[PDB]
């Protein structure tokens, strides 16, 4: 698997047309805020491709 | 997309905007294609 390609499965809003997003920011998947630290309901949105 | 309009208005006023009519002619296009929500101008300085 060539793991050099990534994608953003998790975010808050859907982008407007012709927009780019390369930022590496955490997202909250539940009632527990992340605040820059991983844990429950908190995942890194960029995942490599196998 | 992006558009620039400009016009060299000739004035002899003191403080406020002039009274009269004059339109601006487009000059430049520059498609950066990013999130633009603010802009800032430049002010030069001088030293005695
Ligand atoms: C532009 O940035 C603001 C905050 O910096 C964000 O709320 C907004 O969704 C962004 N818009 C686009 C089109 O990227």
């Amino acid at each position: 698997g060539n793991y050099n390609y990534l994608y953003r499965l998790f975010r808050k809003s859907n982008l407007k047309p012709f927009e780019r997003d390369i930022s590496t920011e955490i997202y909250q998947a539940g009632s527990t805020p992340c605040n820059g630290v991983k844990g429950f309901n908190c995942y890194f949105p960029l995942q490599s491709y196998g | 997309y992006f558009k620039i309009y400009s016009k060299h208005t000739p004035i002899n006023l003191v403080r406020d905007l002039p009274q009269g009519f004059s339109a601006l002619e487009p000059l430049v296009d520059l498609p950066i294609g990013i999130n633009i929500t603010r802009f800032q101008t430049l002010l030069a300085l001088h030293r005695s």
